[PDB]
RNA sequence: UUGAGAAGCUCAGACGAGUAGGCAGGCGUGGAGGUUUGUGACGAAGCCUUGGGCGUGAGCCUGGGUCGAACAGCCUCUAGU
RNA sequence: CUGCCGAAGUUUCCGGAUAGCAGAAACUCAGAUCAGUUUUAUGAGUAUGUAAAAUGAGAGUU
RNA sequence: UUUCAAUGGCCCGUCUUGAAACACGGACCAAGGAGUCUAGCAUCUAUGCGAGUGUUUGGGUGAUGAAAACCCAUCCGCGAAGUGGGAACGCCCUUGUGGCGUGCACC
């Protein structure tokens, strides 16, 4: 009755997840270095 | 499929055959079925047609009409069949030629040699 | 028959170039590129290396073979006047018949280069060999 | 089972086969290696004609569930022959393949911590431990082939405490849960493998020996 | 089997036949880009059609 | 895909584990006349597909 | 992305209108003292690349619609997923009893028929 | 976001004479293997036409007229092309 | 039919071997060189030449 | 499409020579009409196999078309008998260092 997800799915999820993060993670910093440079 | 290398499937030659055969030949060329009854009764399939044979036209804008096979032109591959024919200009009436293959035969002009050619082909008389 | 793709009609080596395509891209090995660029060379241009020049070229000077596969775009034809092979890793496009079984049969491991591509996908501890170009 | 009638190509036969394969897994012989081969090759193909994803994942639970049904002593030797039989057919396979036997491995890392800790009743733990590490580092994690895909042990990684963690929902003892990967994390002469592995692994220190 | 044999066993009706080996073990090569062996070292991958 | 048969429509489905046995390769579920439920049924009998 | 046509005019072989024995099918001149192939002034233009059309609107009629090729019923059925972007058109050695079951076909499917006119006549 | 004929899709910049010569990609013709469960007496092929359309072009599709038995698209082969 | 590349049209010996111009292949190579270019100053005789600066271009090849 | 108005606009092909010019060919239309086939040699590419390789002189065989396809006994032809450096490992924040170097060019 129930269908798992496929592993693969898992595995990617798990890869997107990661990235994203360092891309929000990034994207932070890029913003204050931004402010920083625009004020020089 | 033909698989003897005694008989042609050229169409050059076959052509050439048919057209070209002799009046021996001709006779066999021009064939008709026979009627369901005669079939049934003679034990044959078809045979040559023959003056004096009882044909019915099957074929063509003739279709339906009976009468006697009053001439074989076989230099024409041709029937002339009493009253089938066609007004000319003048008024005297011009023979239609029908198709040997395009008759079928209900009643044979029997003699001695048709009967033995009847149980030649399996056919009883 | 080189640069931009194979003049080989070949689907299988197609489909080759299809995958170290992708490894050339997406990674950053100079290995894959390297292998990549070989892929489309004509057959003149990838001649054939032999049993015993791969035994060889492992064991060579200091030694050391321990467990690095030789990866050779190109046939690895047979050596018969050698009368021992070693135990050897190879990934190549082709193996002849002689030279798979002297491989195979006393020794280790012959492979194609897409099951080296899932082994090492960046190259890692292979030994990338060439023939003589000299006929 | 006869492994030929397990691979046929109609699915009533496959699972009849399935389940005469109970008795002949109980009886109480020692088994050859080869035999268990050979009968992983048909059980292959009955898990690799199966169909639709509930079949599919209710079939990898029978064959999970058909390794306590085996006997004790040769009961390594089934699982032992398991992981075999996947490292080397698991390039064959294709992508529209791969996701079921992933889960045929999951199932089966499972039932070999669940056999651990039904064996834990009866023996002390770091025995039954030491028994499945020694297979665990003969079989996959074994550093002296170079053969044996990446993706089985990614695979082993990514679920080795998630699966142990369903056998012991309330807390797992301390014991070498882990050692297969720390074993061939130093030893390995895969580059690729020994380099991600810790990224993929989810060792927890907390309950293995400090 | 006896008219082709394999890559490993002679044919029998043709003396010293083996049939051809392929210089790929695995056509697939979906099933190798899309794998966990490779995905798992490949850098993030660029955006597909980028905007202007 | 999706195909009409006599003024109804059909979702035909094939899997690999099917491919060699081309009598049973396609199979195929009737889907229902309200457009949001056969929405619905294609969702779910697609499930985890791309 | 309306249909922009750089040129509508053909391009007709030099000399063809003085020469009956000379067919108007484009020639590239090859003599070298030909004022044509020179380019010089007044002379008639010479087909270049750069007449191309857009690839974006290339092959489409004035209605902005492609004209597909269609034989039979079989192939009307093949534009139900295209029928906003390619227009059917009959063949010319299609008789007029396919025509007309072709037509009523490509008239449920939404799909615009070239010359759906041809060899019938209307009855209402 | 579906935009994997990966031989596809997409982004950017620069450039554009041309004899001899060199190199690519295409158009068309006769015949051959395969294919379109292809077209055709409710009209094939050809021909005519200030009908319409497509391609930078070689060329191709089509309406009408004429006509009366065969003919074509695609993949490959071939040449008295 | 379209597209792309594209000369030489002459040194040297002497119908050619050439060279040179224009392409293909096999390379290596920016932590390096090249230039129908201008220089710095002194060498020789404003010109001329020099090794190492400016400007531009990644270049050398077989 | 026909025509008109404004602007422009030489007759092509060959040969010539510096391009020309000039001199040649061209009343018109249809059809026909010119780098082909084969035997060597060399190059490049593709394909099969690979210290080998090449079935078709011939034999076997081919029940349906049998000049095809399929199989190969013995011969024989040809062939054979110091540095730099691609790539990879381990360190170094990185450069860079260390171990290991194919092909090729130097010694």
């Amino acid at each position: 009755a129930s269908i798992f997800a496929p592993e693969s799915l898992l595995k990617k999820t798990k890869a997107q997840k990661q990235s994203r993060e360092q891309i929000v993670a990034a994207a932070a910093e890029k913003k204050s270095a931004r402010q920083k440079k625009r004020e020089l | 499929m033909k698989f003897s290398r005694d008989v042609t499937s050229s169409r050059r030659k076959q052509r050439k055959a048919h057209f070209g055969a002799p009046s021996s030949v001709r006779r066999v060329l021009m064939s008709a079925p026979l009627s369901k009854e005669l079939r049934e009764q003679y034990k044959i399939r078809s045979l040559p047609v023959r003056r004096d044979d009882q044909i019915t036209v099957i074929r063509g804008s003739n279709k339906g009409r009976e009468g006697k096979i009053t001439s074989v032109y076989r230099k024409k591959f041709l029937l002339l069949i009493e009253r089938v024919t066609r007004e000319k200009a003048n008024g005297a009436s011009a023979p239609v030629g029908i198709d040997a293959s395009k008759v079928v035969i209900t009643k044979l002009h029997l003699d001695k040699d048709r009967k033995d050619l009847i149980v030649r082909k399996g056919g009883k008389v | 028959s080189q640069r931009s793709k194979p003049a080989s009609e070949n689907v299988y080596l197609k489909l080759l170039v299809k995958l170290y395509r992708f490894l050339a891209r997406r990674t950053d090995s100079r290995f894959n590129k390297a292998i990549l660029k070989r892929l489309f060379q004509s057959k003149t241009n990838r001649p054939p290396i032999s049993i015993s020049k791969i035994a060889a070229l492992t064991s060579r000077k200091s030694a050391s073979s321990q467990n690095k596969t030789t990866v050779v775009v190109g046939t690895v034809t047979d050596d018969e006047r050698m009368l021992t092979v070693p135990k050897l890793s190879i990934a190549a496009l082709r193996f002849t018949k002689s030279a798979r079984a002297r491989i195979l049969k006393a020794g280790g491991e012959v492979l194609t280069l897409d099951q080296l591509a899932l082994r090492a996908p960046t190259g890692s501890n292979t030994v990338l060999v060439r023939g003589k170009k000299h006929a | 089972p006869f492994i030929k009638k397990l691979a046929a190509n109609d699915r009533k036969t496959r699972d009849k086969a399935l389940e005469s394969l109970q008795r002949f897994l109980s009886q109480k012989k020692k088994f050859e290696r080869l035999d268990f081969l050979k009968l992983w090759k048909g059980l292959f193909y009955c898990m690799w004609m199966a169909d639709k994803p509930l079949y599919q994942q209710k079939l990898s639970d029978n064959l999970a569930a058909l390794v306590p049904i085996v006997w004790i002593d040769n009961r390594i030797l089934f699982q032992s022959t398991f992981w075999e039989t996947m490292g080397r057919e698991w390039t064959g396979i294709d992508i529209l393949r791969t996701d079921k036997f992933y889960l045929l491995m999951r199932r089966f890392c499972a039932a070999a911590f669940r056999d651990i800790q039904t064996r834990s009743k009866t023996a002390l733990l770091d025995k039954v431990v030491a028994e499945y590490n020694q297979m665990w580092m003969d079989g996959p994690f074994n550093t002296e082939n170079l053969a044996f895909p990446n993706g089985i042990l990614f695979h082993l990684a990514d679920i080795w405490t998630e699966e142990l963690r369903k056998v012991y929902p309330e807390d797992v003892p301390k014991a070498d849960w882990y050692l297969p990967f720390d074993s061939t994390i130093k030893s390995s002469h895969n580059v690729v493998l020994r380099k991600t592995l810790p990224k993929r692994l989810d060792r927890v220190s907390e309950y293995t020996k400090d | 089997d006896s008219v082709f044999g394999s890559t490993t066993e002679v044919a029998q009706l043709k003396k010293n036949y083996f049939l051809p080996e392929n210089i790929i073990s695995n056509a697939d090569v979906t099933r190798l880009i899309n794998s966990d062996e490779i995905q798992s070292i490949v850098k993030a991958a660029g955006p597909s059609r980028v905007k202007r | 895909t999706v195909r009409e048969d006599n003024g109804k429509l059909y979702l035909y489905m094939k899997t690999i584990e099917r491919a060699h046995f081309p009598s049973k390769l396609w199979q195929r579920i009737k889907l229902s006349k309200n457009y949001a439920k056969a929405l619905e049924q294609i969702d779910q009998q697609l499930l985890y597909w791309p | 992305v309306n249909i922009i046509k750089k040129r509508t005019k053909p391009f007709k072989r030099h000399q063809s209108d003085r020469f009956k024995r000379v067919g108007e099918s484009w020639r590239k001149p090859r003599g070298i003292d030909s004022c044509v192939r020179r380019r010089f002034r007044g002379t008639i233009s010479m087909p270049k690349i750069g007449y191309g059309n857009n690839k974006k609107t290339r092959y489409c009629m004035p209605n902005g619609l492609k004209a597909f090729l269609v034989r039979n019923v079989s192939d009307v059925e093949l534009l139900l997923m295209h029928n906003k972007t390619y227009a059917a058109e009959i063949a010319g050695n299609v008789s007029a009893r396919k025509r007309v079951e072709i037509v009523e076909k490509a008239r449920a499917l939404g799909v615009k028929v070239t010359n759906a006119g041809a060899k019938v006549r209307s009855q209402e």
